[PDB]
């Protein structure tokens, strides 16, 4: 259950007026004996993914 | 820190129970009792009465 | 490596039977080297002993 | 009642049953409990092994004497259920045997009256002889638990449950028992 | 069932065991112990006759400690039915015009 | 009182440190009247005791029934695993849908008690300390088409048992159960 070492890292990009992206930051989280990755736990709640599944009201039997 | 350094952080409390006392009068040491009364009083009263 | 041993369970102690029979069945299904089970202090009923004989993968049952 | 080849050989060969005018009747193997209690690598404390080696014992003709009196250094005493147990006749067990013949064979309505009467006797004997002493003695003086101070209790729980030689609580559950008691003292005597 | 085996069993270990059972397994033990009790009372009845017949006038002190002994066992069985009774019952349970509040004499008490 | 007095009476004799005065005479020690008259020598190694009794039985049994002669004692490869209920050199067996499992494994094992006898009738084997079901009986459990061939059946050291099945129509070798070096059973 306990992690020896956690490491989250990657570019932070901003959408420009033109809709091209640019690097303006880096994620650099490092930890020793942790129970979690806080960076991803943050972005899940306070952010969103690019795509979102939305369920039909009623599942439709195809076959 | 899951619930390891956010769960062992919390102490144990003592809620008091009622220790009802009979309130017998506090008896002082003899040397402090002889201040209060005058020295002539020793052997002067008939305690039977 | 290869050795075995057994287990005595007092029949007149319903609590040790309640945790201990399941414990053998479990350890015997993981292949622990428990060759046999002696039930002391009593002899079980046919319907019980039948469950010890079939269900715990034992070589033999001791009865006193 | 086996210890050597010599006494256990007649049962291997079947010839034991000849003595009783039956035909030979041989056995497929033997078990040795009592025999093996003084072996190098059991946990029986050295003093207890000396105590076992001292028991002379008695042949099969006489063993039932044990229901009456120490026979080869050994008596029977009843369990809490009334099952016999064969125990070495230590002071402890002789006291157990006395209380089976006197207190525990009484009907329930005579039991409590008899304990009040024999109280000072029973406590002398628990403290002198038995493995479980009378809890409420401070400096060898037999009290009751209602005539003991909260300190006298704490100090006595440590005396009986904490081992000075090994510097540890004999069982963790005993440490939880004394710790729970100290937490009661705080609950009872705190104002706030 | 190892609870109810027509032989005296230590009550602390019975009470603990009885905790961990199903309600239909408890109901089975209870039926079995009740039957054991009836067998011991019909045994103590027969013993009551051979006493009353012989007390009409050795081998009477023997009829007496045969019924003393059955009461030791019988005390264990109804001590066991009492623990069952206790376990059963455990499973059931688990205007103001004085300016005391707002001071309206003061410009800021209203909501400045 | 009777419970408090008698409750938990049997550990104390093993742990005198936790008894008042470290005094045995306070304590319950369990022991038999009759058996007590052989318990004399303190701290005898358990092997010394149990061998004593066993080597005693042999010494005697030898005298009565083998005229004090070890040469008359039947020799077997390994002693054990016999439920208390019950010669050809180049054979060939043929499993059907009828062939009884118990009959089939008697045959492969053969008469002599050796590695082959163990291999097919040992119900269990040991991985490290654990007891797993015998994989060699799993493999040779009989079904339509499988054909066992034994060779040097009457000299264990070179015996080879060679299972063959249907493989893409024809019949090819699928197992080769034999000895390597002296004490190793290879199941190629
Ligand atoms: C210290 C001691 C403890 C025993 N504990 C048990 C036990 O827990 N369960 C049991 O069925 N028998 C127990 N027995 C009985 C033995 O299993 C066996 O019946 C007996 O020791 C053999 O008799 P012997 O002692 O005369 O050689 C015990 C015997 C002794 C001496």
């Amino acid at each position: 259950n306990i992690f020896s070492s956690v490491k989250c890292f990657g570019p932070i990009k901003v959408e420009l007026p033109t809709k091209e992206t640019v690097e303006i930051g880096i994620v650099d989280y490092e930890a020793g004996a942790s129970h979690g990755n806080p960076v991803v736990d943050f972005l899940k709640r306070n952010g969103s993914t690019l795509e979102q599944k939305v369920n039909l009201e009623n599942p439709i039997p195809i076959a | 820190n899951g619930n390891s350094a956010d769960a062992a952080y919390a102490q144990v409390e003592i809620q008091p129970r009622a220790n009802i006392q009979l309130d017998f009068p506090e008896l002082k040491p003899y040397k402090q009792v002889k201040q209060i009364a005058p020295a002539e009083l020793e052997g002067l009263l008939d305690l039977e009465r | 490596k290869g050795s075995t041993f057994g287990i005595n369970l007092i029949y007149v102690n319903p609590f040790m039977l309640q945790w201990g029979i399941p414990l053998i069945k479990e350890l015997r299904s993981k292949g622990y080297p428990i060759q046999f089970l002696t039930i002391g202090a009593g002899v079980p009923s046919l319907e019980v002993a039948s469950e010890y004989i079939e269900t715990l993968g034992l070589k033999y049952l001791g009865l006193k | 009642g086996f210890g050597s080849a010599d006494d256990t050989y007649p049962y291997l060969t079947g010839e034991w049953s000849t003595k009783f005018d039956y035909p030979p009747m041989p056995f497929d193997g033997f078990l040795f409990g009592s025999r093996v209690m003084i072996a190098k690598e059991v946990k029986t404390s050295p003093d207890a092994k000396k105590c076992i080696a001292a028991c002379t014992g008695v042949p099969d003709d006489k063993w039932e004497q044990t229901y009456k009196k120490p026979t080869g250094g050994i008596v029977t005493v009843r369990s809490e259920m009334g099952e016999p147990i064969h125990k070495i006749a230590t002071r402890g067990v002789m006291l157990w045997k006395e209380f089976d013949e006197t207190i525990f064979n009484l009907p329930k309505n005579k039991l409590v009256p008899t304990l009040e009467a024999k109280r000072d006797y029973i406590i002398s004997r628990l403290n002198a002889d038995f493995q479980k002493p009378w809890f409420a003695t401070v400096n060898g003086q037999a009290r009751d638990l209602a005539t003991m101070t909260y300190e006298e209790v704490a100090k006595r729980l440590v005396e009986l449950m904490f081992i000075r030689s090994t510097n540890s609580w004999f069982d963790v559950t005993w440490r939880t028992f004394t710790g729970d008691f100290l937490r009661r003292v705080e609950e009872r005597f705190t104002k706030s | 069932s190892a609870g109810g085996i027509r032989r005296p069993i230590q009550i602390e270990e019975f009470k603990t065991a009885i905790s961990g059972m199903s309600d239909m397994e408890l109901a089975q033990i209870k039926t079995e112990i009740e039957n054991s009790i009836n067998h011991l009372q019909r045994s103590n009845a027969r013993l009551g006759k051979y006493i009353a017949k012989l007390e009409g006038a050795g081998d009477l002190a023997l009829y007496k400690d045969s019924v003393r002994e059955n009461e030791i066992v019988l005390n264990n069985y109804n001590e066991r039915v009492d623990a069952l009774e206790q376990e059963t019952v455990y499973r059931k349970t688990g205007v103001d015009m004085d300016n005391s509040n707002v001071d309206v004499v003061t410009p800021n008490s209203i909501f400045i | 009182f009777e419970i408090f007095f008698k409750k938990d009476s049997l550990w104390q004799s093993e742990h005198l440190e936790a008894v008042v005065d470290q005094d045995v005479q306070r304590t319950c020690i369990l022991h038999g009247p009759v058996a007590a008259q052989f318990t004399k020598v303190i701290d005898e190694p358990i092997k010394s005791i149990m061998d004593g009794i066993h080597d005693g039985h042999i010494k005697k049994l030898l005298h009565q029934y083998y005229g004090d002669d070890e040469s008359k004692i039947p020799a077997v490869e390994y002693f054990g695993g016999e439920s208390p209920v019950d010669s050809e050199d180049s054979a060939v067996f043929k499993a059907t849908s009828s062939t009884d499992e118990e009959s089939w494994f008697k045959a492969l094992a053969g008469s002599e008690i050796n590695w082959r006898h163990a291999s097919f009738l040992c119900s269990f084997i040991t991985q490290d300390k654990m007891f797993v079901s015998n994989p060699i009986r799993k493999v040779f459990k009989p079904s339509q088409g499988m054909v066992v061939e034994i060779s040097n059946g009457n000299t264990s050291s070179k015996t080879v048992v060679t299972l063959s099945e249907p493989v893409q129509g024809e019949l090819k070798p699928t197992v080769i159960l034999k000895l390597l070096k002296e004490n190793i059973i290879q199941m190629e």
